[PDB]
This record gives C-alpha cells, structure tokens and sequence, in this order.
RNA sequence: UGCAUGGCCGUUCUUAGUUGGUGGAGUGAUUUGUCUGCUUAAUUGCGAUAACGAACGAGACCUUAACCUACUAAAUAGUGGUGCUAGCAUUUGCUGGUUAUCCACUUCUUAGAGGGACUAUCGGUUUCAAGCCGAUGGAAGUUUGAGGCAAUAACAGGUCUGUGAUGCCCUUAGACGUUCUGGGCCGCACGCGCGCUACACUGACGGAGCCAGCGAGUCUAACCUUGGCCGAGAGGUCUUGGUAAUCUUGUGAAACUCCGUCGUGCUGGGGAUAGAGCAUUGUAAUUAUUGCUCUUCAACGAGGAAUUCCUAGUAAGCGCAAGUCAUCAGC
C-alpha cells in the first residue's frame, strides 16, 4: 500500500487508516445511509472521525448538536447517573467495546446498526400535558426530528443502564444487545417498548 | 442462577463442545449459558485462547472479546 | 543553520511547545515516540495532524514537543494543534503558499477545527455555592 | 578604589504601578546617559495578597464575602558601575511609596 | 495573677480593639475582621473583584 | 401508513407552558396542501415530520 | 434595652427604577414629560406623541479572564546549538547530566506599553425602525465570559457579645470589675435544617502508568521543609535551602489510564459501633484532640408526602491551597 518509514517507525494498521478515515480504524463512515429522510439532517455520519471523543462546542446555538458525531452524542449519553459523570474516556472505551461486540453478532457495519436504533426507537407522537384553570389533560403532538433523536439515544442508554444494574453482564453488552434489538425493532428493547407505549398513548389522547 | 465453584469433568467437556460454536464469546456468555463461575469464566477463556480454539478480538483488562475459530 | 520554528499548542493550561527542523522525519513528544502516549484512545487525537494531509510530507521534518502544565487529556489536545501549527509554520516560511493552503484545507475542512486555544476558560466559583452557577441548597421548611 | 566597576542588583517594590515604572525608566534612562552596563527592568510577577471576610460584623442576613486585594509590584534592574555613580543614581530616584533595595553581588 | 497565655485565642488580640474574637493573621496584621474593612483601604487593600 | 410533512412557517408557541410550536407544514407527497400541526420539541423551516392522521388540524392561536 | 441611638451589613433589588428645567393641563394638592405597540439583559431603544431637551440609576467605567512569531527586556522564566560528559548505536546520530564553563535569542513564561470587536461582512425577516435570526471570516459574535461599584427610598430586619461608637438605667469590694483552680458550652426518650459516606461490575481491591492551578512560608523566631539514616505505620532523627518567579515545589494532587485479582451473594459492596496497643501537639488529652496497627463488621438492595440547585469549560464527579490553626475539616 506505498508503506513509508519514518525515523520514528508507524504500524502499518496505523499507515492504512490515514489513507481513509475510519471509526476506531475499523469501521468506515461510508455506506452508512439513514433510512429515515426526516431524520438525515439530525444524525451526523458524514464528518468521519477516528475516536468518539471530540472536544466540540456544540451546545453554544439551538441546533449545533445535530451537527455534532452520532457516536459521540451516545458516548456523552452513558456518562451519566452521578458517578459516572465526566468520565468520558471510560464511555468512549464501552463504545469501542459495543461496536466489536455489534460487528461479531450482526457481520454489518455496527455504525449502520448504532443509526437503524435510532431511527426505529424515535416516537414519532407524544402527549404534553394542556391545562385550563385547575384541570390538566394529556394532548396529543407530533415530536421533531431533533427531539426523536435525543429521546431514542436517551432511552438506549437508560435501557442499557438498568439492564447492566446489579446483573454480570458488562454495559457493553447490554448496550449492544439493546442496539442490536433496536435495529430489528424487537419488542425486547427497552427503548421500543417505551416508544410504542409513548405512541399508543399519543394515540388514546388525540 | 446457580453457579459452578468447582470446574467438573462433565463441565469441562462441555466448555470444549460448545464455546466453538458461539459466534461471540466472552465471560459473561460463559456465566449464562453454562451456569459457570466468572473467574472460572476466565480461566477457560485463557485456555481455550492458547489452544487455539477461540480467537481474541479485543484484550482489556475488564473485558475480554473472543470469536469462535473459523 | 538548519531551518527552525518554535510553535505551541494549548487547551486550559497545557502548553506544549514544539520544535520542527529539517530532519530524518522522528515525531516525538517528551523523548519519546508517538506510540508512547498513554492515553490508549487519545493516541488517535494526536495522531491526526500527520495522518490527514500526506505521509510524504512528514519523511524529512524533525518534529519534537515539550509538554508542561494542564492534565491528561488537556496535554493530548496540546500537542496534536502544536504538530498541526509546526507543519504549517514550517511550510509557510520553507514552502509554498498553494501547498502550504492545502495543510490549512485538508485540516480545517474535516471538522477538525484546531483553530488555536479553545477559548473555553473556567468560570470562577463565585460565594453562596461549590460551583460558579450552582448555589447550596436553600432550606424554606 | 573608586574606579573598580561593581555588579549591582538594584531591586525596586511598590503598591503605586506609576510612580515604580517612573523610577525605573529615570535608573535606566540615567544609565545610559553615563555608559553603563545595564540589564533592563525584569518585571517580576506581581504578588497579589488576598484577604476574604464576610461583609456582616454580625450572623444575620444573606452569606456575603468580600475579597480585598492588595498589589505588590517588584522589579530588578542588574547594573555594572563604580561606587561613586551608584550612589548619584540611587538618590535621585527616591520616590515616595516606591521601596529601593541595593544588593552587591559577592559570588 | 496569670497563666499560660503563649498560644491560643487568649494570647492573640485585636492591634485596635482588644477582642479575641475574628482576627485576621494573614500577613501579619492582627486585626478583626470588623475593624479590618473600617481600616481596609487605609493600609492599602482596595477592591476590585 | 405514515404520510410525511415539510415545515414551510412556523407560526409561534402555544400551550399554557410553551412547550409546543405551531407550525404549517406541506406535504411531500402534494405540495398543493397545506396543514397546521404541533410540533412539540425544537423545530425549523424545512423540517420533515411524521404524520400518523393527515387530516387533523391543530386550532390556530388567537 | 438594637423598640433610645451611631456605624456597618442584610432585604425590597441588583429588579428597573427615580428626579427636576422650560412649555402644556388643572383654583389647588398635583399631573403630562415618565406612553397604546414593537423591541431590549435593562425607563435599553425605536416609534407614537402637549411636549421639548436633560440628569441620577442601567449603560459607559474599573478589576479579571481568553488573541497579538508585534514591540519592551530578563538566570529569580525558558529555549537552541556550542564547552562538557554518560549510555545505547555506528550515520551525522538518538536519550540524558553539568541552572553564570559559556555564547545567542525572548517562540513558550513573566508584565509593561499599545493594538484587537464594533454584531464586522453578507443573506433573510419585521412600523424595511430599534432589533432579531442564518451563514462566512475571526482569538472571541450568549451584555465576548466573570465579577466589582450600584439611584430615590424604605424596614421599629440584625448587631449595645467587634469597638476607649454611645444615651439612659442597673452594678460597683462578700462586684455583674478582674484574676486563679476545676467543671460546662459536647450533656440524650425525641422533632427539624445544612452536610460527609454509601448502597457496588461504568464497581471494590492489588501492582504499574502519571498530569494541575490558586496558594502560603522564620531573626531574634522555632515558620514551609528538601536530602540522608531509624521505623509495619504513624512518626523520630542528623543536616541543608528559603524573608521566597530562586529553596520547600515540576506542591510528580485526586479522579482517571493500563495490566492483574473478585463474580452477584449484604459479597471481597458498606465501614458505623466497639477492644487492645503504639506515636504526635500541648502546662493538661479522662468525657476516646488527632494520626497509625490489628481486631470487632451494624444500618443501608436507590429512598414516602414533599422539596433544592442548575443552561457551557456550565451541571455533576474529582481532589488541592487558604482561612481558622499549638493540635483538630465531614465547614
Ligand atoms: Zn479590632
């Protein structure tokens, strides 16, 4: 592949990913298609990145997040609950961790799997609570695009959360397992149970 | 779940006939599906390992990743 | 004397100066290799500046860095911005301006955003909290 | 005797900026009237004291700080000169609130 | 007619007042806390921030 | 089926707590017709939204 | 006695509020100006307009933090060759000692002058006004981030236990003055508030890796302490640097990072209660000051009705210095 030495010597594996810029060096952003046209501008692929760790202010304007890595918005999801606050390079590791558990239970590119769970386990409907003078009821709205991305990571990361909580399976595992479930739309996943429960309420209250 | 303690002939046979089999293999695989203990979990790993068996994907210290050999 | 410039990097109060020359091509930081950087995810931060523009670029340039101040990941992020402004500082003065651009597109068009210091400074804590927005907590009843 | 060129650190202290920058530029601008030697005023880092007290004399009311700070502005200018021109330079600066230190450098 | 009075809130009194209580050591100044932002700009701490 | 809305205005908040935006979205499918629907989180001209009933419209403000 | 007072501070309010000149309205107290609307962090502005033009407050300002290969210089800051010297390796090398053996620079560091940002420039959207929103440059485009200072006024807010600030009253030799000894402020059926540590596998434990910033520090006083030696540890001990950008200190801080050890069990999570011993400070440690060693190993399996703080280097996790300090931090 033209390998070039240096006076300091670089890992061939190292050499071949500079060519082309893959996730981990493993994983390529190419071929990575959102099957939902409503949710392209919101799920960020087309920037490829070699770690899940940027230091990126995306939180300064309304809607810099969109523009901010979908693999790192996810890592920034699992540093959460108190002690696992600010720990972000344990969170990038779990990541890692969950895409080589993805790619050896699935063969597909587990960025694909990681944006299928998303797609699938946004609520398109939601109840907001409507009050006039004393009395509150549940509404019926649809949800934005921004908002189904924000709810379907949050709701993966909880479901993972609780899943790995007093039990031996590590949350890499489980975050797989909830990815992996999410992607085929199992009614296992916690995040599709919760979706279709926040949708058939929805659905109750228009 | 109960939990093996001591590694046992009828176990160990078992360890040899089905970790190939599994696509991913890891410690808490063993846990589950094979009623084992976790440091026994990661005893088999390391021997399956060095007899070729199983292939490593990621070695950390808190997780370790293995294939079956294809 | 041989060609030198004496670039720096820095996020918060890490600020890692470097030293390029025309060289053999060794990219060190400390005394020590790129490979030697502990941070086993982070490798790949400080990697970037020579990975997204040219291998051939980085095969006669002796680049070395002198880490002080700041923490773990803050030293990273220093040293990456102060290998990708040394190449540059290099090709500004010894090389061309349409190749020099080039550095400056490859870089800035990744989302990379290098830029210099990440203004992000930490706002003070101010009395009445442990934080600078947070107060304690308020009792009523 | 006289004539024997000494090394000398002169050490300048102040709270007032103005009058210590003042003293400095007259001690450098007269030795280069004269053909000194002169390593220039190295500005040292200002030591700013800080001392925090509640606003209250008392218990009550909301738990409000105050911070006083107090700026301690140092600077040292090295010079090679005889005896008799150092004492000329030394008294013609003497501005008040600026503190004036004269060491001789034995090795 | 005395005691032990070499360390301890009872050897150290205010320069001004006489109180024991709230004094202020840093740097030497040996004055409470109360007197001390009565006569704060006069010694020279100013504020600013 | 699902039919799928481009927001072409959004028209402002509603609800007593300002959680919902009112928007005007056209369809993808027929540009010819328009509808006002609630969005609830944060929404911008040219955005696509789910419709699970077509027909429906949310009361505009007053 | 703060309900006799001063000063100070808290609060209303750090909200946006306050006032007069000339004109108008009204016999007058007074009123309009100081406003329907839109806008702003803002009585900030646009605009409407019997008002016009102003002032205090807001803003500006001041301190601080982010940029300035541009200046000004520096061993009490720092770099690059050289003097020098040690190892790896032959290819000159690569990696380090020797802080003034030395020379030259001032990028990094220091702080002194000055510059830089004004929403700049462009595109939308509105009384095409104030503005606002998008995009691109830029160090920075949320008043650029954070404070400081902060009007007219008020309160029977707190303080007479800060004061040789103070009225009056009480007391004044068996004192409610002062000083010494000992005790007490800590005393425990219980109710409330701020907190620390936890409930574990994103974790505990063991080795290894190994990175800050703000500080402070003794001359006639015992201050911060390096290095060596003794000790399981706490500490002891012999010397030395430092009145401090120099020495302590690169405060090799913690989380974290790696490789190990455990395996879901009140478990190796949790470390209360309790016993024995050995140090340290001090005139004095008993009602354990505090630290260290072994042992003892409780509740607690995520917390009811309620309710607090919070919008970017922020929340939260994480430790460090300072204050107090002979000694003692869950503040
Ligand atoms: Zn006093």
């Amino acid at each position: 592949f033209t390998p070039v030495v240096l006076a300091t010597p670089i890992p061939e594996e190292v050499q071949q990913a500079q060519t082309e810029i893959k996730l981990f060096n493993k994983w390529s952003f190419e071929e990575v298609e959102v099957k939902d046209a409503s949710l392209v501008d919101y799920v960020q692929v087309r920037q490829p990145i070699f770690v899940a760790h940027t230091a990126g202010r995306y939180a300064n304007k309304r809607f810099r997040k969109a523009q901010c890595p979908i693999i790192e918005r996810l890592t920034n999801s699992l540093m959460m609950n108190g002690r696992n606050n600010g720990k972000k390079l344990k969170a990038v590791r779990i990541i890692k961790h969950t895409l080589d558990i993805i790619n050896v239970l699935t063969d597909q590119n587990p960025i694909q799997v990681v944006v299928d769970a998303i797609t699938n386990t946004g609520p398109r409907e939601d109840t907001t609570r409507v009050g006039g003078g004393g009395a509150a009821r549940r509404q019926a709205v649809d949800v934005s695009p921004l908002r189904r991305v924000n709810q379907a990571i949050a709701l993966l990361t909880i479901g993972a959360r609780e899943a790995a909580f007093r039990n031996i399976k590590t949350i890499a595992e489980t975050l797989a397992e909830e990815l992996i479930n999410a992607a085929k739309g199992s009614s296992t996943s916690y995040a599709i149970k919760k979706k279709d429960e926040l949708e058939r309420v929805a659905k109750s209250n228009r | 779940a109960q939990h093996a303690v001591i590694l046992d002939q009828e176990k160990y046979d078992r360890i040899l006939k089905e970790v190939p089999t599994y696509r991913y293999v890891s410690v808490s695989v063993l846990v589950d599906r094979l009623k084992i203990g976790g440091s026994l979990a990661r005893i088999a790993l390391r021997h399956l390992e060095k007899e070729g068996i199983i292939k490593p994907i990621s070695k950390h210290s808190k997780q370790a990743i293995y294939t079956r050999a294809t | 004397a041989v060609p030198s410039v004496q670039t720096f990097g820095k996020k918060k109060s890490a600020t890692a100066v470097a030293h390029v020359k025309a060289g053999k091509g060794l990219i060190k930081v400390n005394g020590s290799p790129i490979t030697l950087v502990e941070p086993e995810i982070l490798r790949f931060k400080v990697y970037e500046p020579l990975l997204l523009v040219g291998l051939d670029k980085f095969s006669n340039i002796d680049i070395r860095v002198r880490v002080t101040g700041g923490g773990h990941v803050s030293q990273v992020y220093a040293i990456r911005q102060a290998i990708a402004k040394g190449l540059v500082a290099y090709h500004q003065k010894y090389v061309d301006e349409q190749s020099k651009n080039e550095l400056k597109k490859a870089f800035t068009s990744y989302d990379r955003t290098l830029l210099i210091a990440d203004s992000r400074r930490p706002e003070p804590k101010k009395f009445g909290g442990k934080g600078a927005r947070s107060r304690f907590q308020k009792s009523y009843r | 005797q006289q004539q024997q060129i000494i090394k000398i650190r002169i050490t300048l202290t102040s709270t007032k900026v103005k009058q210590l920058e003042n003293v400095s530029s007259n001690i450098v601008k007269n030795a280069e009237q004269h053909n000194l030697v002169k390593k220039g005023p190295v500005r040292l880092p200002t030591k700013v004291l800080k001392i925090s007290t509640r606003k209250t004399p008392n218990g009550e009311g909301s738990k409000t700080w105050e911070t006083y700070e107090m700026r301690i502005h140092k600077r040292y200018i090295d010079l090679e000169a005889p005896v008799q021109i150092v004492k000329r330079i030394t008294q013609i600066t003497i501005e008040p609130g600026v503190d004036v230190e004269v060491v001789v450098a034995s090795n | 007619f005395s005691h032990p009075r070499r360390y301890g809130k009872g050897s150290r009194q205010c320069r001004v007042c006489s109180s024991h209580t709230g004094l202020i050591r840093k740097y030497g100044l040996n004055i409470c806390r109360q007197c001390f932002r009565e006569k704060a700009n006069d010694i020279g701490f100013n504020k600013f921030r | 089926p699902v039919t799928l809305a481009k927001v072409i205005k959004v028209l402002g908040r509603t609800g007593s707590r300002g959680g919902v935006t009112q928007v005007r979205v056209e369809f993808l499918e027929d540009t010819s017709r328009t509808i006002v629907r609630n969005v609830k989180g944060p929404v911008r001209e040219n955005d696509i939204l789910v419709l699970m009933e077509s027909e429906r419209e949310a009361r505009r403000l007053r």
